[PDB]
């Protein structure tokens, strides 16, 4: 599910739980990769996930 | 053979020796009514290209608020 | 080669019939004497040129001395067009320097004739057509009607046809280039096997 | 005589990239009529992250 | 003339090296070709163009 | 040492202006889509006598 950052950048996301043993959660504003030219071995940039 | 109404004729021959040879020729008439007539055996790819110049309009007088 | 006193021009290879442009004509003097020059250009009716500093008369140019003038010109004709530039020395004008003999050879005036190219005005554009006529032991025909004269300019319409047989344009390299030795796993084995 | 000094610099000469590490700012003020100079080591750890 | 994938993949995609998407443009175009070239008596003219 | 000399018609000298851009190439920048591969450059302006 998507959401957005408010005046304080807070997001209160709720998830009902009726599922398996362990749940993994992740949140991102960009995708799971350093989108602009990450594979060179001479790069300097990142985006926390 | 390329025949054109304004008495403009042209001929070309294609054989295995000039298999990949490209035979280019100009077309000088603005009005085009070119008729292609091919005979014999073998396929032939005919590519035609035409070119000109435009944009002498698009200068009107609408409101546009100055 | 060389010339003790010459006049060389500068302009690009091609221009447009509509817009205008400047023609830069320079004159170089290598003789020790300093002489005033009368530089001008004979123009044809195929265009229209106007000077920019014609009222002021040149002063003089000594050894290794060069001067330059310009002309705002606009072309009218199409294709290659001749431009003539005539430059010469003058006598009895000892106003710039001390003396001015001004006595060159019989060809004391450099009359250079240089051509320039001009394309038809307006935004250029194209149109294409293609066909595959395959007479398999008989006769075949086709008719191509070329007609696109909306808001166009005369003589800009050019057309051309090309007859060929193109399965050989790229037939040469890759056929020669591939054929390799099979090896590796099943996947790689097929990769190197199937293309052959 | 009144207030404090300001200055806006440009980070182009720094080349904030892969192989150019941290930022040390050594400011040195020389108080007049004494020729007394004093230095301050600051913001060394500016996180070019 | 030719055909590509949906002009650019919609969902978050890319980064390089054709990850889980080899671009398959030459193969699909050739497939279209082979299709056009097939008929029961012999192919027509338009398909050959 | 650096020098610039211009040959002309019959190799005679030519008067004018010159802008020499002596440079070191391939700097710390990543060199892809936003980083200039061009490393340090020194531009000298001379009046060709
Ligand atoms: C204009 O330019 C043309 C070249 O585009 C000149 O044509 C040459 O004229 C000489 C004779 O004066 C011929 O011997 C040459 O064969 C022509 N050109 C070529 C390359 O064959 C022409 O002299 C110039 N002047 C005029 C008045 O047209
Ligand atoms: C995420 O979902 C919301 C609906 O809750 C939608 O408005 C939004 O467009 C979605 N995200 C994107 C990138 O479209
Ligand atoms: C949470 O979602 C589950 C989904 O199956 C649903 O069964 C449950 O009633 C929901 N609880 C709420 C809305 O409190
Ligand atoms: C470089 O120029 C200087 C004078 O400008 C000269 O003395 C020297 O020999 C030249 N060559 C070098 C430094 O290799």
């Amino acid at each position: 599910s998507n959401a957005t950052t408010d005046e304080h950048g807070l997001v209160q996301f709720s998830i009902n739980t009726t599922n398996v043993m362990g749940t993994s959660l992740t949140v991102r504003v960009n995708y799971k990769d350093r989108s602009p030219c990450y594979g060179y071995q001479w790069v300097s940039e990142e985006h926390e996930e | 053979t390329i025949q054109s109404s304004g008495t403009f004729s042209s001929k070309f021959q294609v054989d295995n020796n000039n298999r990949l040879l490209l035979q280019q020729v100009s077309l000088p008439e603005l009005p085009g009514e070119y008729s292609m007539k091919v005979t014999g055996e073998g396929c032939v790819y005919l590519q035609t290209s035409l070119k000109y110049n435009i944009l002498p309009e698009k200068e009107e007088f609408p409101f546009a608020l100055g | 080669a060389f010339q003790p006193f010459f006049v060389e021009l500068t302009m690009p290879y091609s221009v447009i019939r509509g817009e205008a442009f400047t023609l830069k004509a320079t004159v170089l003097n290598y003789l020790p004497k300093c002489i005033r020059v009368s530089v001008q250009l004979e123009a044809s009716p195929a265009f229209l040129a106007v000077p920019v500093e014609k009222e002021q008369a040149p002063h003089c140019i000594c050894a290794n001395g060069r001067q330059t003038v310009s002309w705002a010109v606009t072309p009218k004709s199409l294709g290659n067009v001749n431009f003539t530039v005539s430059a010469e020395a003058l006598e009895s004008q000892e106003l710039c320097g001390t003396e001015v003999p001004s006595v060159p050879e019989h060809g004391r005036k450099d009359t250079v004739i240089k051509p320039l190219l001009v394309e038809p005005e307006g935004l250029e554009k194209e149109t294409t057509f293609n066909s595959l006529l395959c007479p398999s032991g008989g006769e075949v025909s086709e008719e191509l009607s070329l007609k696109l004269p909306p808001n166009v300019v005369e003589e800009s319409a050019r057309a051309s046809v090309s007859v060929l047989g193109d399965i050989l344009g790229s037939a040469m390299q890759n056929t020669q280039n591939l054929l390799q030795m099979p090896y590796g796993c099943g996947e790689q084995n097929m990769v190197l096997f199937a293309p052959n | 005589s009144h207030g404090c000094f300001y200055q806006q610099v440009k980070t182009k000469v720094f080349q904030l990239k892969r192989k150019e590490y941290e930022m040390k700012l050594h400011t040195e003020a020389q108080i007049q009529e004494e020729g007394t100079v004093v230095e301050l080591t600051g913001r060394q750890s500016s996180e070019i992250t | 003339v030719h055909w590509e994938r949906p002009q650019k993949p919609k969902a978050p995609v890319g980064h390089f090296y054709e990850p889980q998407a080899p671009s398959a443009e030459v193969e699909m175009t050739s497939y279209v070709l082979l299709a056009y070239l097939t008929a029961q008596p012999a192919p027509t003219s338009e398909d050959l163009t | 040492n650096v020098s610039v000399c211009g040959l002309y018609t019959y190799g005679k000298p030519v008067p004018g202006h010159v802008t020499v851009s002596i440079c070191r190439k391939y700097s710390d920048a990543s060199d892809c889509h936003g980083e200039d591969s061009q490393a340090f450059c020194e531009k000298f302006s001379g009046q060709l006598n």
